[PDB]
RNA sequence: GACCAGGCG
DNA sequence: GTAATGAACTACTTCCC
DNA sequence: GGGAAGTAGTTACGCCTGGTCATTAC
């Protein structure tokens, strides 16, 4: 289940960094981290549900929120690939 | 930091973690990472099976 | 809530709306449809638990505790609210000077204070966070002390005050707190030093609040105030008046508790018994107040306790208030017991001559201060000449 | 507030005491001297002492000894139980002006 | 207007314009880059609150754009 | 240049 | 070193059971 | 349908004095 937060466009490969690192204080449920360079100001994040993606969002000062709905995996393939 | 041309996992030391071969780039711009190969379906997806991070196309 | 027979009728007429509809849990079901409308459905019990507990009469605590207490609240606020329906009391007056308490420094600065000292802790949480992440933890506990000490950044909490104190515009929206000093000569900066201010809007009429009070006497100049819109809403404290500071409330709860009250969730008030109130709050009832009213005056004149509590009762709803909190604006008077006053010539040679003070005056009894509250169950006579019994 | 708690795995601090410090102005070369309201008043200075605060850190649950650092600063009151006038005469009021 | 302490004063509209040149130009790199529906579909509601605060700052409904120092902002 | 506070008829 | 945003009034319009 | 009930719009004219602004993390 893939969620997208929006982050500030400066940092965004620090923010990925300081997510992997965040995931192990609490033990956070959570699968992979996705930032590719070429979408700027987003960042896509996978966990169970909103409630994992708010738990893991807090305390970030560059996060800004998660925007509403679920972002389908067939939108993305043309990154990952 | 650097990144294997063949392997395309992100090195932050000159030997990589997977490979005894020391191989980079320096020309690396997309950043993958995954937790756990085991839950992320992105992995399956790309065939990966080491907890990491990765590139795409260096 | 009561035990009224009428208001038992009432409260059978009100229970039908949700006496056999709804338990505990679903009424939390509906605050939480209300507060959280389509939202999820776990989302809106912790929802609405959250703002029942810090947005409910949060002066009575945010514990899930205290339920029953702001339960108890809330039923003498109704009780008081249909009492008004069969005009067994009054209703209030918003500008008698009982219900007004005026703010000073030590509360404004305590205000700023609170919000730069919680910006501060952020601040510090933050930059310790980061840099015990980036460093490493051996660096963090090679020398906690230099860690602790290197990671405090001591500006925001200084600019954020100074800037505050400087232009005048409060936290919270609130402006024109801090006012640059009239220096013109000494008559100018002697008033600005003594200046009242409501927090009205000066564009519309309020025609109720520009008039002058009947409380007002001893307390608040009636002839010195502005001339333009801003005339009313702008006054000077009179040269009698005297404000109080705040002394603790459990000390004072703990000796009320001490002479015969009894507890509220022992016992239930009825219309035989008087009520007892601390700083607006209810915590007992006894079952005569003229001569509990008397009592507590005399230790007060006696010198058993300060002289910042004032006590005074209504009859007419069978209630008793004792005041502690600082803020009111009380003026001094002559003690008058058996249509004699207490002060006596030799008094006054005695402060001439410079072996008493007023101190020594006020300790003594001979003379009190009294609020707005107090000074209804009073009968002032004007010259010496003039007292009766 | 009762304290802070930071992200670190094993780490918490809990506040200690507060105390207020004599009025004082800091040179930007480093030194530290006394301040008087006139000398505020000609050279634009703000007339405001620091703050200290106590800091207990607390390691895996075990509080340590404590330390002591400086928050900031607060502005004094004229002639308040903490400004250099208070309790002076009047011929030291004059001929400090 | 140039200020004596060498910082430069500008009017509120020139603020805007700068905040919705940065919206627009981010939104047509995405948009040439491609992206997954949500994310134009939330830059194109950013781009629009952005132009309508612009044309007018006390419409019905909205917050209004306020300055660096809190006060609301002055526009057309 | 815009805000805030206080005055004058 | 710089790139980055975080109280009264009165007359209409919309309901509405 | 004609009763709420919830928007939406206003609230005298000059003049004088002084004080503050107009980001920041790395
Ligand atoms: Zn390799």
């Amino acid at each position: 289940k893939i969620f997208a937060v929006r982050v500030t466009h400066g940092q965004e490969e620090t923010t990925a960094k300081l997510i992997y690192s965040k995931v192990r204080t609490y033990n956070l449920p959570i699968y992979a981290i996705l930032a590719p360079s070429r979408v700027k100001g987003y960042i896509f994040v996978e966990a169970p549900n909103k409630g994992v993606v708010d738990e893991a969002i807090r305390g970030i000062r560059h996060a800004r929120g998660v925007l509403p709905g679920e972002v389908p995996f067939k939108e993305i393939e043309h990154f990952l690939e | 930091e650097k990144a294997c041309r063949h392997c395309h996992y992100i090195t932050s030391e000159d030997r990589c973690p997977v490979c005894g071969s020391r191989d980079l780039s320096e020309e690396w711009f997309d950043l993958v990472i995954i937790v756990d190969v085991e839950n992320s379906e992105i992995a399956k997806k790309i065939g990966a099976k080491v907890p990491g991070k990765y590139a795409i196309r260096v | 809530v009561g035990n009224d027979p009428e208001v038992q009728q009432i409260m059978f007429d009100n229970l039908e709306d949700a006496s056999d509809i709804t338990t505990q849990q679903e009424a939390l079901e509906f605050i939480g449809k209300l507060v959280a409308p389509g939202q999820a459905r776990e989302y809106r019990l912790k929802r609405a638990e959250y703002v029942i507990d810090n947005n409910l009469l949060p002066h009575m605590g945010v514990s899930p505790e205290d339920r029953i207490k702001k339960a108890y609240y809330l039923g003498m606020m109704a009780l008081k609210v249909i009492e008004l329906s069969l005009g067994r009391r009054p209703e209030d007056d918003k500008d008698h000077y009982a219900n007004k308490r005026l703010r000073l420094a030590g509360d404004l600065l305590k205000d700023l204070f609170r919000v730069a000292f919680s910006q501060l802790v952020k601040d510090i949480q933050y930059q310790m966070t980061k840099t015990y992440q980036r460093k490493g933890d051996k660096y963090t506990f090679g020398n906690i002390h230099r860690f602790i000490r290197n990671s405090i950044r001591p500006d925001v909490l200084t600019e954020r005050i100074e800037h505050a104190l400087a232009t005048g515009a409060w936290p919270g929206g609130r402006t024109g707190v801090s006012q640059l000093l009239d220096r013109t000569n000494y008559m100018s900066t002697l008033s600005h030093l003594r200046r009242v201010t409501s927090p009205l809007d000066r564009e519309q009429p309020h025609f109720e609040a520009r008039d002058l009070h009947g409380t007002h006497w001893g307390r608040i100049c009636p002839t010195e105030t502005p001339e333009g819109p801003n005339c009313g809403l702008v006054k000077n404290l009179a040269l009698m008046a005297q404000i109080t500071t705040a002394v603790p409330e459990e000390e004072i709860r703990e000796y009320l508790m001490s002479l015969g009250i009894v507890p509220i969730e022992v016992r239930r008030p009825d219309p035989t018994l008087w009520r007892v109130y601390l700083n607006g709050v209810l915590i007992g009832t006894i079952e005569d107040g003229k001569a509990l009213v008397q009592r507590i005056r005399q230790d007060r004149r006696s010198g058993k306790i300060s002289d910042v509590i004032n006590v005074a009762y209504y009859e007419d709803v069978k209630e008793v208030y004792v005041n502690s909190d600082d803020g009111r604006v009380r003026r001094p008077l002559i003690i008058v017991e058996n249509g004699v006053p207490k002060l006596t010539k030799e008094h006054v040679q005695a402060v001439k001559e410079g072996r008493l003070k007023w101190s020594d005056l006020i300790k003594m009894g001979i003379i009190e201060y009294l609020d707005a509250e107090e000074e209804e169950n009073a009968y002032v006579a004007m010259w010496p000449w003039e007292v009766t019994e | 507030f009762g304290g802070i708690k930071p992200d670190i795995p094993d780490f918490e601090v809990k506040f200690g005491k507060i105390r207020v410090g004599e009025p004082e102005f800091q040179e930007p070369h480093g030194q530290r001297k006394p301040l008087y309201p006139m000398d505020a008043r000609i050279r634009n200075l703000t007339y405001a002492a620091p703050l200290y605060l106590e800091m207990i850190p607390v390691i895996k649950g075990v509080e340590q000894d404590p330390v002591e650092v400086r928050i900031g600063e607060l502005p004094i009151m004229l002639k308040s139980k903490v400004c250099r006038l208070y309790g002076l005469s009047d011929e030291e009021l004059i001929k400090l002006g | 207007i140039t200020l004596e302490t060498g910082i430069r004063a500008e009017d509120d509209l020139t603020h805007k314009l700068v905040d919705i040149i940065r919206i627009n130009n981010r939104l047509k790199q995405n948009i040439e880059a491609g992206a997954p529906q949500l994310i134009i579909e939330d830059l194109w509601d950013l781009l629009q609150y952005h132009v309508t605060t612009y044309i007018n700052n006390e419409a019905p409904g909205v917050p209004p754009a306020k300055h660096k120092s809190g006060r609301p902002l002055k526009t057309l």
